[PDB]
């Protein structure tokens, strides 16, 4: 994807934003501890098996 | 046998290539001291 | 000589470049990176807290402690396609996130 | 025909009695292992312990 | 020192030496002789300690 703008001196940056489906399930199995998993599915920091 | 594994590319000393043993890869150093 | 005066003995030793040693094991030997303790359930299951103290020489001008608590720092690098880079960070026993 | 799945491994080292591992890496031996498709309707070949 | 844990001929105490000898080169419980020369490095501690 490409973008062209009005032109301004100042130096700019630009914004373009991914709307990602980004979604935490918590689970807390018992007394104190916590545990997550994040799941944000077009663009994801992810782990192996 | 040379098709089962990478040989060729092993430098020969002779006929026999000179591999490195199965368990060489990996290292590990870690010390405070 | 014959003519001395005394004796008054006062021994001290000089170590520089060294940084004091306690390894968290139970024989204090170095038989593993991940030591005899830090592995068991009672270092590695619970909760805990240091309180350490340090009596120490004195010295004039201001100082101060350089108590470097050894950890396991480790970095895992995985380049899936052609110019993507993600590594992963994990720094055990005082946790740094993801 | 799908590949039949293959058995996770967990093995046990010092006082840690359930870690993750991994199936150990065997150099390719015809004697031992066999190339087998993943799925039969296209080729990917993998070595299996026959 | 009146019961004398002084340690070699230096002011430092037997438990410190055999703990930084265990530490750096696990001689302290099967005697205590000289390290060998790759083991014994610039940031070690016989390689600095002077009495």
């Amino acid at each position: 994807m490409t973008f062209e703008m009005d032109p301004i001196n100042e130096p700019t940056l630009l914004y373009v934003l991914f709307e990602v489906f980004d979604v935490a399930r918590v689970h807390q199995p018992h007394r104190g501890v916590i545990e997550v998993v994040y799941l944000r599915t077009p663009f994801s920091a992810g782990n192996a098996t | 046998m040379d098709e089962y594994n990478y040989a060729a590319l092993a430098p020969r000393q002779g006929s026999r290539p000179m591999l490195s043993q199965w368990s060489g890869i990996g290292t590990h150093e870690m010390h405070g001291g | 000589d014959p003519r001395h005066a005394l004796r008054d003995p006062e021994r001290k030793f000089l170590c520089d470049r060294t940084l004091w040693r306690i390894p968290f094991s139970s024989n204090f030997m170095s038989m593993g990176s991940l030591t005899d303790l830090g592995q068991n359930l009672l270092y590695a299951n619970a909760a805990h807290a240091l309180d350490m103290t340090f009596e120490m020489d004195p010295i004039n001008e201001p100082t101060l402690l350089y108590v470097l608590f050894e950890v396991f720092d480790v970095a895992r690098v995985h380049q899936p396609h052609r110019g993507v880079i993600e590594v992963v960070y994990l720094r055990t026993p005082f946790s740094a996130g993801n | 025909e799908v590949m039949a799945p293959q058995p996770t491994l967990v093995a046990e080292q010092g006082a840690m009695k359930a870690v993750p591992v991994i199936k150990p890496a065997q150099p390719f031996t015809p004697a031992v292992h066999e190339t087998q498709r993943i799925v039969t309707n296209l080729p990917i070949t993998t070595a299996v312990t026959r | 020192d009146g019961e004398g844990y002084n340690v070699a001929q230096s002011n430092m105490t037997k438990d410190w030496f055999l703990v930084q000898m265990l530490a750096n080169y696990n001689i302290g419980y099967q005697g205590y002789h000289l390290p060998p020369d790759y083991k014994d490095r610039t940031f070690s501690f016989l390689h600095n300690f002077i009495p």
